[PDB]
This record gives structure tokens, C-alpha cells and sequence, in this order.
């Protein structure tokens, strides 16, 4: 508890409202559950939804991994560790296997998620036709219609444009069979991973204020066509540590030439691949 | 050496801008600048009076070459720190005596129609404040009329009586006789009667 | 005394923090008689700045400036021009220069005056360019999002 | 018959003693001194140095204790001391090259000579306040590392040698001074640079921000932001050489604002400019684009929104002209506003009865 | 727009801490504490309070401590702490008649039922800088007079009474609240209202001065200024009836503006409205102003000057975004500035081979 | 007809100042058993304000509101709303709004507590009313 | 009789380069001559190009007269004078005819002015057309030509929409038959003091940074049309002090009810009225 404020920064109104909201996206999986919290100014641009989710769901007894991109080391998900230590005082860890919460932005860790454990995706957009569709009113009924067709056009169109389905982050997904939901900008690569996870994911953005969760062991299946099947592209490439290409790979610069190098995007499973 | 300046520099250059100030703003009539007791010869009394009220590193003054003594310009550089140009045009005060010609006097600087103040002002030495032409004045500063006998030149005289500069162009002039000076803006209507 | 090494110790006295300057001139005790020909006077100093620090000139607003002369019995005119108000550090500035002038206390004041206050200066700089180099970064990005 | 009297001055005297009590405050807490306000209240000194017009710490100071914290009034008493005060000499052209960096970053190289320094900075910080200073309390030792600072060259000197950036060159020109002359729209870069560096920073960081909308998602990078101490030094005349008069301690902005294709020339980067006073990083950074987006005319660019209009922006960027015609409607006005009545008077009597 | 950034704790930490430490000066000075702040500086705390949006003087200000008197950071710092606390109840709206005046002018007569009371101002004040202030000394005792407040009833009650301007009527409207949702443009008065007490007031500062100028006119009068007490009540559901919680120091602005000419109604003049925390008044003149300005929709004239602009003016009032903005700018964007270096690279090579 | 006197009472302790409240009530030797049913919580209390004064609603920020309640061993309930952070203050607020609904402390406070912190509080608004129109300006005075 | 400062608070080269500017300002009446105006300790907008004028005119020999809304009471005019009698110790008068430099805000005296006083306006906005125009870079260019055609149409506007002219004070005037002038914010009431004055009349912007002047005997001619000639304000009712009929008079409402009473702005002329019997 920080001098001065309240457990994990957020009054107990809006983590009150956040929790039933996230108790109806459960009972609804896919589905944008509106919550009407006020407006809260935060330095770094991550957390408009995701640092609300953790706060509301966070406890004393927790411990929190912070991921930006799969990475620990970098400096928004170094301020949010910092953050949610100075607020709530809970423990952090550098490994998927031993965290209770892992906060993160635009990735799933390459570990697999166990039981008892709660993942939260920061979520820029959580509507995927908002790029389509300008009007919402629309867009809520034409859940309820199932009128999924409409975001299926790019997917058709994205091959006809490119040769090939381009889109490798914030692919559509339809959850529990019903509800189409997009995550967050995470990779084609870490769409699979969604499919019955033993874990529970949530989502939450900000700047729109709707948040949606997958319970543990739902069916989610990435939308494509029989003829054209949602396929990952393998890596060829290793990475420049470790050597392993089984697991998602980032760029990092080194120099101001454009010199840079593939590394892991998850550096705690980078670390595990390095000490074996 | 130097010529001195003012006894009472703050003093003295308030009481002659006033007196001036009067001048100027109703044209015709004569004042005495009683606060410098020697001009700065050839210069006159009021001569060197408005250099020292009015002239200052912003406004280069040009003197004409009958007053464009030696210790003169070292004593206005010195107390008024004023640029001292060699050509009429490039001048804020010009400075002249009855050698004045319609060349010099053409080519001062009589301002733009959108900063007519960025012109010159001619500090004329006269003869006399009186005995030459009888001249007519009407405009502003004037009640009705007035009558004015200053000894001016043909080239002023020619200046102020058909204005070939039209308003708000023009140089506005002072003439001084010693201790005594006489103003004539360039709104003045002048006739030689 | 070439112009360098006048340069250099009115610099040194300049940057000397004004307590300094006085507690050492009074430890010194050299203290000789002259004649303030200007009374410290403190006006304004109008800063020029260059456009992107190379470019043409501009008036980057102003800053106080503390100038003082003085002059020696045997005619040697010191002065000083420092930013602040402090006029006493001014004329105090202008009194070293002239003592420096001349070989009398030119040599003793260098030795034991001038070289002890820039290295406090030099220590103070190192010791506050550490603490900062402290905070020295090196930031390592990514590509994409 | 109402006999008027007089109860002006008793009236001004007692309103003012009034305010000086109000600035007092409470008498049971000690008076807070000008070298505290200097000390811990810098960034505001900072401000008011860079609006006010005098880089001189304890003077901004003295201006916001007098002032009861209310920095327009301030930088508005030290505007009005600048005249009582006379121009002593003209400083040479500042080199911000030689600045002994407090703090150094930029936004577009990583690996720049002399290093990056983040120095002292509220950047990366959580806007938690910090209820521990509700008492008192003593800041953490500070960690040292290498004492020795490496050669720092500029950043557009590295885009310049590079091809990408034009060299800003000096060709001499004299400097335009608005304290001497009034302003003359459309004005010369030293003219508008000094306005900005007198400008209020709250109504030019509004315009840096209206700038963004301008364009898309591509916003402009920090090239470079150095704070530091730079040398102010003179050439008096009684000797003729260049004395060192001191150091002030100035942030210095250039932001890389994109890149334009002049005809007849190879496109490359256009460049903005901020040098504050102090450590006012976010005054400098909205100057620097404030300053940019005044550039539209010697660009040959269009003014799309009013950050881009010279006169607008300039005319309204002083805060005392503003902060003090905007107060004057305090001031009676009965004269004025009866002229006003008598015509609506006769208005509503033809209009209706 | 947002580059991951790695590498850079130590160095952060150690920044965070010069920071600090440079905030609390050096150390031979007390520490600035936060009542001297709040009693002495009490017109920043007055502006960063408006701004901030909490009416608490000394969370304002400790922010302002916190931020070295910075006051766009203290600003940060209130809006941010304003998250953590709960929405306890909402107050009866305030009835600033029942205002126990500190201050009260008005321009528009020479005398008024009430008299005009100066008050604590600044007004009339010669603005030479008080060098006594370097050092401690005595406040002014108060000279006193009848200790009773006259009947002072709003000027423009008196204004309406005669059929020469409207009353504000209470439609019943339900007040917007941009604190729960984002602006949308165009936007009801009370959004606007709402979003100009939370705007810079450097920046609303200049817009109404540039009305005043001439850019969007609006024939301004300071029909009235108060600045003194007022009671704030709420009706909590625990108890069934309106319980008085205590009183707020807060200034009250009336504009009377240029009159118009209704198509079937007598002509009267139009009116901006003000309205902040504590006595900080320029801010409540410039909220008058630029509130007036905005009405343009409403009396149907169309917008000729920036400050008549809707989502020009409120887009950009904001201290927090437009801070935020520039803060970004200043962050590693070294993989953004190098996709610019390529783009830039081949049209130097395309319009120079 | 005791709606009103609670109401005054309540504003009278809530307009009260933390120092005064509390020296008053130490001095009172006065208590009895209570349970903090509602712990004293700071939060905000929205500013409403009327546009002209008079017109339409719009909101003017927020001001900090702590709250508390009590219940006394005989289960009446006393509650508190204050402008400001200060909760012991809050706290004893709703002490003495439970108090003052006894019937053994209703006058015996009133007399002791309520009334005088109110005229303290006029007393020392009159004395400042009298410094503010020192700085009345005078223009017209009645002559007979 | 100074205190520390400069006689009159300005330096010799301020008052010097604000001598130069009435020069050429009376050289050219009626255009307004940009000049280097300094930051003073009253804030901008509160008569600093006045009080500037007043620095570079006063002498010591002078008796400063200084009205603001035609009342040497007002707090600004009392606190303008004690200014200058800090800065100069120059005689103060309330009378008129006894004054020699007269610093008004808003109104021109009552009493005719002599032939050696000079009157002092201040002035917000020294551009008459800056209304129509905001932008100086156009007003200049117009001033320039002489197309005051606009203001021309103002008025026109103002006819159509209301009937009546809708400008109030600072009503525009011509001045020696060439430059349309702004006059002080005084009451168009005033406009026909100006015409023929024997007095040097100044007017000073000090945040505008311009001066303009008209001299002695100088044409003064409020705009109009034939058909919509220039009126003056006028009350049903006289002062309720001194019963007079031809003075500027001001209202003063006197309790919540709505009594009203009107009484002149210029209380010097009041006084005198009110002293010598009754009007
Ligand atoms: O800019 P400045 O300092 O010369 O102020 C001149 C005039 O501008 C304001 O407007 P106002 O006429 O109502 O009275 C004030 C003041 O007298
Ligand atoms: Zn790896
Ligand atoms: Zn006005
Ligand atoms: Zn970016
Ligand atoms: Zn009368």
C-alpha cells in the first residue's frame, strides 16, 4: 500500500465495476464487456487497460511478470513492475513457470500457461471491424446477427493485394465458437496458444473501455478458409544467443546503420534455452 | 577639445524638446532656446540644442559641408554618440545653412507612405527669422493664419510652397537664427503671399 | 602578463564562488591601497545564441552583469565583469586583476591565489560530472510492436 | 445629495495591504526564503528567468516570492526591472558546443559521440505523489561513476557531415531586437526566436501540440536535448580581448522535424530550435517547434492552423501584454459601458416599448 | 509512436535520483515544506488546483513540491492522484449569492449596491521588484473597518431587472462530465465550461487576448468579479437531507458582451462565464472570455478568430496531453528515425544521381 | 423539527477546524463506547456549479470529502462529511453527530460544543470581514 | 524627489526615442508612429504608453492632471499620479484650467482646454480599423493608401442591422481632413472637444507601441452620413448633484430595488457647478 493511495493505485468504485465486468466477459467469452470507469491519466501509453485489469485482479499474495513484447527488460515493462511494486508491494518474477499474473503486451509467453494462473493482454483496439465499420451502433447488433462475414472480406482480400495472408498480428480468432474476438497485436505465431489453455486470459483496452476473457480450456480457432487454412510460417533463422528457432523471434538494433540481430522474443524462455 | 553640452542635460533637453515641441505643433511661431549659452560654431544655439535633445546613436546626422566642421563632429560623436554620415540620404538630421542646394536637398529621405516617419528632419540655419519673403500659413497647428518673414532659400522656399513630396511624405523643417527657432511640418500649407 | 594569462585569472576569479574569493583574499592578507576609478555597478549583459548553436544570431534575453575597475598607486588599471549582482565580488575581482598586473604580486597571487580556485573548481566540476555520469544510459530498441 | 468624496487611495492602500498579509500567509510558519524558492522551487525559477527576460536565478526567485507563487506576475516584475537596469555590453554569440552537460539525450541516435546522459529528469517516473514529503526528509545519496566527460559534438553536426541535415551557418546578419524596436510582421528568425524565448511556455506547448494534427502518426523526433553550463563571456572595450564573465546554466532543444525537398537542392531534414533558461525541457522542445512551424514562410509552405500564422501566434505569445490586457477589465469601464446602455437604451425603445 | 526500449534501469534509478536530489537543493537550506508552499505561493496552488481538478491546497501543494515548482508536472501529479480516490458524493449546485466576499468589483458602473470591495490584489500596485523580500520582516498590519458585508447582489440581476440582459435559466439539463467520458465535438456549454476550468491558463490567456485584439470579438465587460467563500452541501442517501460539508474559496467571473439584436426580443447584451479556485482571476476572465468565444453556435455567428474554434480551443487546453505529447518526442526512437533515414535517402538519390 | 438542528449542528462541526474540534472535545472529558461501523474514508465530493450563477448545471472539479460513521452502544448512528483529508477529524465529527442525538448530551452539547466553536468561527469571520472592507472604495456619502 | 530611478523612471535614451516619436507624430497627425516602448510597473493595458508620454513630456515646472473616466478619484488615475509624484514631485491639480499636462482615460475635460496644455489620451487600440482588421500587416497597407472605404461600410452595416450607428466611444474621427484616427476610448460625447482645441492633444499605446498626436487647431471630424449625422449621448435627466444639463453623466445604482441616479464622470466640472450655485 503506497502512503497515500489506494491498493494497486485504482479506488475501490472502479476496480468494483472492472471486476463485474470481467465476471460478465467470463460468462460471455469473446465478448467486449462494457465498463464505464472514469479517466486516468498514465506517463507510459501501456496500461489505459491492461494496468486497470491488473489492479482490479491483483493481490498481496500474487507475483507479477511484466512483459512487453515477451521481453522483461524493457523499460515500460520495467516502469509497470516498479509500478505495481511501489502500489501493491506484491512479488515479481523473470519466469512464466513460477508467476501468478503475467501482465503483457502484444505477446504470449512461450512457456506453457498452467493452472492457477491469470494472463492479461493490454488491448489498443478490442473491436476488429472498427477499422471497417465507422458507426458502432452496427457493430453491437451485428454480434447478436453472427454476421461474422464482414471481417472475413480482408482475410479473402489480403491474398488477392499481398499473394498471401499478411496479417501476423491481431488476427481475428473466434472464441467458444460463438463470439469472434480479436486479442491483442500478438503474432500469428502465438494465435495457436489461445486454443485450450489451461490458464485464464483477459483482455482489456482503455481507450475504449471493454474488456473480454477466455476461460481456461475454451475453444478458440483462428478464421480462415478451408482452402486457404490458417498456417504459421516457420523461422529459419536462430537466435543469436541461445540458437533455438522454436520460439518467436524479435529484431534488436545495435548500431545507428541498420545493423541488428534476431534474439528471442520471450527472454525468460531465451534464459531457460541459454543455462541448459 | 571638446564643445561642452547641456549644464543640465535632463533638464536643459526637456525644456528645448518643449520648446520645439511648441514649434512643431503650431507652425510659424518663434521660439528661444535659452538653455545652451554657445552653439557649437558654425552651428547655432538652437542648432545644437535639438542635436543634443534629439540625436543619439540611432539617428545618423549629416552635416552640410559649410557647418561640417572638425570639432563639431568630434563633440557630437562624443556627447550624443550619433552616426555621422557623409551623404544627405543616408541621414535622421540633416543640418544646413542658406548654401543649401535643390541636389542635397532632394535627396534627403522624406519617408514612406506606409512609415512616413522613417524620413529626415531639416535643421535649417537662416539668415534671419524675419525680413525675408512675407509667407502665408494655414493647416494645422494654426488658428486662421499666420505671417512669417524668414530669409529661406529658393529651393526651400520652392520645397514648402509647392510640397513636391505629397503628404505623408515630406521632411519637416526648423529653421534657426541663434537662440531662436522656427518649425514647419510637412502639413503645412505655405504661400509666398 | 601575456592576454592569455590575463584571460585565464580573470576567468578563474569570475567563476570563483564569492565566498570563496573573499575568504581567500582575506587569508592572503596582501591587501594594498587603491582607487576605484568605477564604482561597481551592476547593469544587464544582452545574450546571443546562434540558431540551432552554429547558425546567425539571435537575443537570448538577458543576464546580470556586475563590472568594476580600479587602479593602483603606481597606475595599473584592473577590472572585472562578472554575472550577478554581488558588487563587492565585482571590485574585488578588479582589485586581483591589478594586484596580478604587476610582478610584485603577479607571481605570488598565481602560485597561491589563482591556482588554488580553479582547483576547487576543477574538483567541484569532476565530482558533480561523476554523480552524472552516473546516470550515463545506453538504450537498446526494437523493431515492429 | 450625495456629495462625492474621495476613497481611492485609502481603497488601493488597504487592497494591497491586504495582498501582502495574503502573501505572508500563516505567521506561525517561517517565511520561506528566495534561496529556497531558487534551490527547490528551480524549475519555476527556471521559467520565469526564460519569460521574464533575466537570467539570473535569485532575482526569479525574489519575483515569484513577491509575486505570492503566481509566475505571470512574476515574469511580469522582472520584465519591468529590465528597464531599470542599463545594457551593460552584448555577450559573443553563445557556444552551446562547449556546455559542461548536466544532461544530454537524443531521440534519433543511439550511439552519439560523448554519450547519452539522461541526468536529472522526471522522465520514466510514476506521477505518484510522494506523501513522505509532506515531512521532512533527505534525498538519497547519489551514486558516482567515471568523473571525466567525453568530447560532445552535435547531433545535426553528425546529419550535416551526413547530407541529410543543412549546417545552420552564420552569414553575419545583424540580430532583430524587439526590446528596442517594436515588432514588424513578417519578422526575421532572430525576431520570432527571440518572441518564442519570451513567450508564454503554456500557450506554446498548446501550439506544438495543435502542430501534431497537421500531420499523421509521424511525429517529429528530439535530435537533441543538452542542458548544461555555457561560458558568457564579453569583449569590453577598456581592454579588447574576450573576458569570461561567468556561466548559466541553459537547456538547448533541436528537433528534427522531417524532411523537405527545396527546388534545386537535395531534400534533407528541416530543424527546430529551443534555447531556454534552465532546465525547462518542455519550454525548449515546444519552442523548438513552435519555431519550426513559424519557419512555413521561408519554406514556401501554407499556414494550415493558426500555429503556423506568424502574426497570430506572435502578437499573442508575451504574457505580460496578454496577462495585462486581459486584468485591465478590472478597470472601470462605466464611461464606456453608458455609451453602451444609452445606445441600447434607444435601441429597445424603437425595437419595442 | 511507441519503440520498445531495453537497458536502461541504472540509469533511470540514478536519474530519478539526481532529480531528486536536485529538488531538494542543497542541503544547507531547510526543506521547503508544504504549508509554506500552500500559505505563501498561494496563487500556484490556486492555478494548479483549477487545472489539476482537486480542490485541496495542500495536495496541490505538495505536487508543486514534488515537481520542483514545476507547474505542468504538479498538474501531472494532481490529475494522476485524482485516480485513486473514491467519488464520494456530488454537491448541491453551488449558490455563489451566498458567497462571503473576500473580493468584488465591477466595472460596468461607477458604484453598485454593495460597493466595489478590493480586496487582496495585486491591482494598482507599482511592479518594482521588493528587494526587503531577500531577507525576513514584518506583514502589514490590517487596518479594519465595519465588520458587515452588504447586500451585494450580482450585477447582472441588476442588469436583467431592467430587461437589459438575460437570466441564466436552469433548464434542468444534466451537466456533461468529461471526467467519465471523452469530449465529443461539437460539445453542450457545460462540457465546455467544465473543459476551460481545466485548461492552461497561459493558453486561454492568450486566445482571450487575441479576441480582445480583434480575432473573434466580443465586446467585453467585466460586469462582475467575486472571489470569497462558498458552501458546499451534498444529500447523503445514509441521511435524507442536505448536510453542509464546509466552504471553498473560489472567484466567480460575469463578462457583459456586445448586445445583439433577436429577431422577436428586445436587444440585450450576451454574457461569458467564469469560475475557479481560489483567487486567481485571470484565469476566471480568460474562462469568461473564451467561454463567450465558443457561444458562437449558439448566437449563430460564425467563428472568425482561433479562439472562436471549438476543437481548436478545447483539443488543446489540456496541460496533461499536450505534456504527454511533447514527452514522447523526447523517448528512444532509434528504429523510427532510421526507417526516416532510408525514406529520405532515396529521394536524395532519385532527385540527385 | 430536528432535521434542522442536526443539520446545523453537522455543518457546525463539519466548518469546524481540526485543532479547535479536538482541544474542545478533550476538554469535555466526554465519551461513550462507539464502533466504527464506516472507517474513515477521503475520498472526492464533485463540485457543481451553476452556469451565470443561475443557470444550467455544469461540473467544476472535485474538492477531497472524508466520511466516517459510528454507532453508539445503543445503536444510534453518527456520520460525518468534511472537506479535506483530515479522517480523525471526520471521526470525531460523527462522535458528536451520534452524541448530540442522545437526549443526556443534546443540550449539554449544544451548550458546551456546538455553540461555542460557532461563534468562534463568527467571531472570526466578522474580524475578517472588517479587514476585507477596509478596502471598500467610497464614491457617495448621504449629507443631511 | 525620485527615490533611486531616473527623473520621470525613464532613461535619457527611452525618453529621447519617445521625443523623436511625438515629433514625428505631430509632424504627421493623425498616423500613429511606431516607437520602442518599455515594459513599466503598470501592466500593459493599464496606461503605460500614456504614462511613457507623460515621462518623456513632464518637466519640472509642469502640473500633471491625471483622470481616469473623467474622475481624478478613480484607483488607476490615483495610483498613475502617485507614480509620477514619486518619479517626478511635479504639482498635481484636479482643475482643469489650472493643469498644464492633462493624462486622461476615457473622457476629455468639461472645461475647455487653454492654449499651452497638452492632454494625454490613453489608448488600447491605436488602430481605428483593428476590429475590421485584426492584422496590423493589412491596417498598415490601408493607412498607407488611404482605403478607409471599410470603416465606411462598418457603419453602413451598423445602419442596416440597427438603424443606428453602433459604435459608442472610441468613435473613429478624421483628423486634418487625411488620417482616419482612433480616439481614446472616450464617449463619441467627447468627439466634438477635439476639433479646433487649442491644446496639444497625445495618444499613447503602450502595449500597441504606437503614438499619434494632433496639434492646436487641427480639423477634427467625426464619421458619419448625411442622412445619419454624428450624435451625442444624452440623458433625460440632469446630475443629481449639481443639476447640471451638459456634462457626460454616469449612473450609479444606488440599491437592489433599481434607483438610479446620474451624476458627471468629469467631477472636476461637477464641483464647479456645484460651487457656483446650481445648473
Ligand atoms: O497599452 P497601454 O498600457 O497604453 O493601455 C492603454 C489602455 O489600454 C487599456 O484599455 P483602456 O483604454 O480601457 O484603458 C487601459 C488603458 O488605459
Ligand atoms: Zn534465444
Ligand atoms: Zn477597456
Ligand atoms: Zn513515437
Ligand atoms: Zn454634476
Amino acid at each position: 500500500n503506497l502512503s497515500g493511495y489506494n491498493f494497486a493505485y485504482l479506488d475501490e468504485q472502479t476496480k468494483r465495476m472492472i471486476r463485474r465486468a470481467i465476471l460478465k466477459a467470463v460468462a460471455i467469452p469473446g465478448y467486449q464487456v462494457p465498463f464505464g470507469g472514469r479517466e486516468m491519466p498514465m506517463p507510459y501509453g501501456w496500461g489505459t487497460g491492461g494496468i486497470q485489469l491488473t489492479a482490479s485482479v491483483i493481490g498481496e499474495s500474487d507475483v507479477l511478470k511484466v512483459i512487453d513484447q515477451g521481453a522483461d527488460d524493457t523499460t515500460n515493462a520495467v516502469s509497470i513492475r516498479n509500478f505495481f511494486k511501489r502500489v501493491t508491494g506484491v512479488n515479481t518474477t523473470e519466469r512464466t513457470d513460477d508467476a501468478t499474473l503475467i501482465q503483457t503486451r502484444h505477446r504470449i509467453p512461450e512457456t506453457p500457461l498452467t493452472e492457477d494462473q491469470i494472463i492479461i493482454f493490454q488491448v489498443p483496439i478490442p473491436e476488429p471491424l472498427r477499422f471497417i465499420e465507422p458507426r458502432e451502433t452496427e457493430t453491437r447488433t451485428m454480434h447478436a446477427l453472427e454476421e461474422y462475414g464482414v471481417m472475413q472480406v480482408k482475410l479473402y482480400e489480403d491474398i488477392a493485394r499481398f499473394g498471401h495472408i499478411a496479417t501476423t498480428y491481431a488476427y481475428p480468432v473466434k472464441v467458444n465458437g460463438r463470439y469472434v474476438m480479436d486479442p491483442s497485436p500478438i503474432p500469428k505465431f502465438d494465435n495457436p496458444k489461445m486454443d485450450m489453455m489451461p490458464a485464464l486470459q483477459l483482455f482489456g483496452a482503455g481507450r475504449e473501455k471493454r474488456i473480454y476473457a477466455v476461460p481456461p480450456f475454451t475453444r478458440v480457432e483462428s478464421l480462415d478458409f478451408d482452402d486457404h487454412p490458417f498456417t504459421v510460417q516457420q523461422w529459419d533463422e536462430p537466435c543469436a544467443i541461445c540458437g533455438s528457432t522454436h520460439s518467436y523471434l524479435d529484431e534488436v538494433v545495435l548500431d545507428d546503420a541498420g545493423n541488428r540481430m534476431f534474439v528471442c522474443s520471450d527472454t525468460d524462455y531465451c534464459r531457460q534455452q541459454s543455462e541448459a | 577639445t571638446l564643445e561642452t553640452a547641456f549644464m543640465l542635460p535632463v533638464q536643459d533637453a526637456q525644456h528645448s524638446f518643449r520648446r520645439l515641441l511648441k514649434a512643431m505643433s503650431e507652425p510659424g511661431v518663434i521660439v528661444a532656446l535659452h538653455q545652451l549659452k554657445r552653439g557649437w560654431q558654425p552651428l547655432n544655439i538652437a542648432t545644437t540644442s535639438v542635436l543634443l535633445t534629439l540625436a543619439d546613436n540611432d539617428t545618423p546626422v549629416w552635416l552640410s559641408t559649410p557647418l561640417n566642421n572638425d570639432i563639431v563632429n568630434q563633440s557630437l560623436r562624443f556627447h550624443t554618440n550619433a552616426p555621422l554620415v557623409s551623404q544627405p540620404e543616408q541621414a535622421t538630421f540633416a543640418v544646413t545653412d542658406e548654401a543649401i542646394s535643390s541636389e542635397q536637398l532632394n535627396a534627403l529621405s522624406t519617408g514612406t507612405a506606409v512609415a512616413p516617419e522613417a524620413g529626415a528632419t531639416l535643421i535649417l540655419q537662416v539668415a534671419s527669422l524675419s525680413g525675408g519673403r512675407m509667407l502665408r500659413l494655414t493647416g494645422a497647428g494654426i488658428a486662421e493664419e499666420r505671417m512669417i518673414a524668414p530669409q529661406l532659400p529658393e529651393c526651400i522656399l520652392h520645397e514648402l510652397t509647392e510640397r513636391p513630396h505629397p503628404f505623408p511624405l515630406g521632411i519637416d523643417l526648423i529653421l534657426t537664427c541663434g537662440e531662436r527657432l522656427l518649425a514647419i511640418p510637412r502639413t503645412t500649407h505655405v504661400e509666398v503671399c | 602578463a601575456d592576454t592569455a594569462t590575463r584571460q585565464h585569472w580573470m576567468s578563474v576569479l569570475a567563476h570563483s564562488q564569492p565566498a570563496e574569493l573573499a575568504a581567500r583574499l582575506n587569508a592572503l592578507n596582501i591587501t594594498a591601497d587603491y582607487e576605484v576609478i568605477r564604482a561597481a555597478e551592476t547593469g544587464l549583459v544582452q545574450i546571443q545564441a546562434r540558431m540551432g548553436g552554429t547558425g546567425e544570431r539571435f537575443f537570448a534575453g538577458d543576464a546580470t552583469l556586475t563590472r568594476a575597475a580600479v587602479r593602483l598607486t603606481d597606475g595599473t588599471l584592473g577590472y572585472s565583469w562578472v554575472l550577478g549582482r554581488d558588487k563587492q565580488h565585482a571590485e574585488r575581482c578588479a582589485l586581483i586583476d591589478a594586484l596580478m598586473q604587476q610582478s610584485r604580486h603577479f607571481q605570488n597571487l598565481s602560485e597561491t591565489l589563482i591556482a588554488p580556485l580553479d582547483a576547487d573548481r576543477m574538483a567541484r566540476i569532476a565530482a558533480r560530472q561523476a554523480e552524472v555520469n552516473a546516470s550515463r544510459v545506453d538504450f537498446f530498441t526494437m523493431v515492429r510492436g | 445629495m450625495y456629495v462625492a468624496v474621495k476613497g481611492g487611495e485609502k481603497a488601493i492602500d488597504a487592497a494591497h495591504a491586504l495582498q501582502e498579509s495574503r502573501r505572508r500567509g500563516d505567521t506561525d510558519l517561517p517565511e520561506l526564503s528566495v534561496a529556497q524558492i531558487e534551490q527547490q522551487l528551480n524549475l519555476a525559477v527556471d521559467r520565469v528567468m526564460t519569460e521574464g527576460g533575466i537570467a539570473d536565478r535569485e532575482l526569479a526567485a525574489l519575483a515569484l516570492k513577491q509575486a505570492s507563487g503566481d509566475n505571470v506576475e512574476a515574469i511580469f516584475l522582472l520584465r519591468a526591472y529590465r528597464t531599470t537596469l542599463a545594457k551593460l555590453a552584448v555577450s559573443e554569440p553563445l557556444d552551446t558546443t562547449g556546455m559542461r552537460l548536466e544532461r544530454r539525450i537524443s531521440a534519433v541516435y543511439k550511439d552519439i559521440p560523448g554519450g547519452q546522459l539522461l541526468g536529472p529528469t522526471y522522465d520514466y517516473t510514476h506521477r505518484l505523489l510522494d506523501f513522505t514529503l509532506l515531512a521532512n526528509g533527505e534525498a538519497p545519496t547519489l551514486t558516482t561513476a567515471d568523473s571525466e566527460q567525453q568530447p560532445s559534438p552535435h547531433v545535426f553536426s553528425l546529419l550535416a557531415r551526413q547530407g541529410l541535415a543543412k549546417f545552420e551557418e552564420d552569414s553575419g546578419a545583424q540580430p532583430d531586437d524587439i526590446t528596442r524596436t517594436p515588432p514588424v510582421y513578417p519578422c526575421s528568425r532572430s525576431s520570432r526566436l527571440q518572441q518564442l524565448m519570451r513567450g508564454d511556455e503554456g500557450y506554446l506547448l498548446a501550439l506544438a501540440y495543435s502542430t501534431q494534427r497537421g500531420y499523421g502518426r509521424n511525429h517529429p523526433f528530439a535530435g537533441e536535448i543538452r542542458s548544461g553550463y555555457i561560458d558568457v563571456s564579453i569583449v569590453p572595450e577598456e581592454l579588447g580581448f574576450a573576458v569570461n564573465v561567468g556561466e548559466l546554466l541553459m537547456t538547448e532543444c533541436e528537433m528534427v522535424n522531417g524532411f523537405i525537398d527545396p527546388p534545386d537542392e537535395p531534400p534533407h531534414f528541416t530543424r527546430g530550435y529551443g534555447l531556454v533558461f534552465g532546465m525547462s525541457e518542455r519550454k525548449a522542445m515546444a519552442m523548438a517547434l513552435v519555431d519550426r512551424a513559424l519557419q512555413a514562410p521561408e519554406y514556401g509552405e501554407h499556414a494550415t492552423g493558426p500555429a503556423q500564422d506568424e502574426e497570430f501566434v506572435l502578437a499573442h505569445a508575451d504574457n505580460v501584454e496578454a496577462a495585462g490586457f486581459v486584468s485591465h477589465l478590472k478597470l472601470p469601464h462605466y464611461v464606456d459601458f453608458q455609451a453602451e446602455l444609452e445606445l441600447l437604451k434607444r435601441l429597445q425603445q424603437e425595437k419595442n416599448h
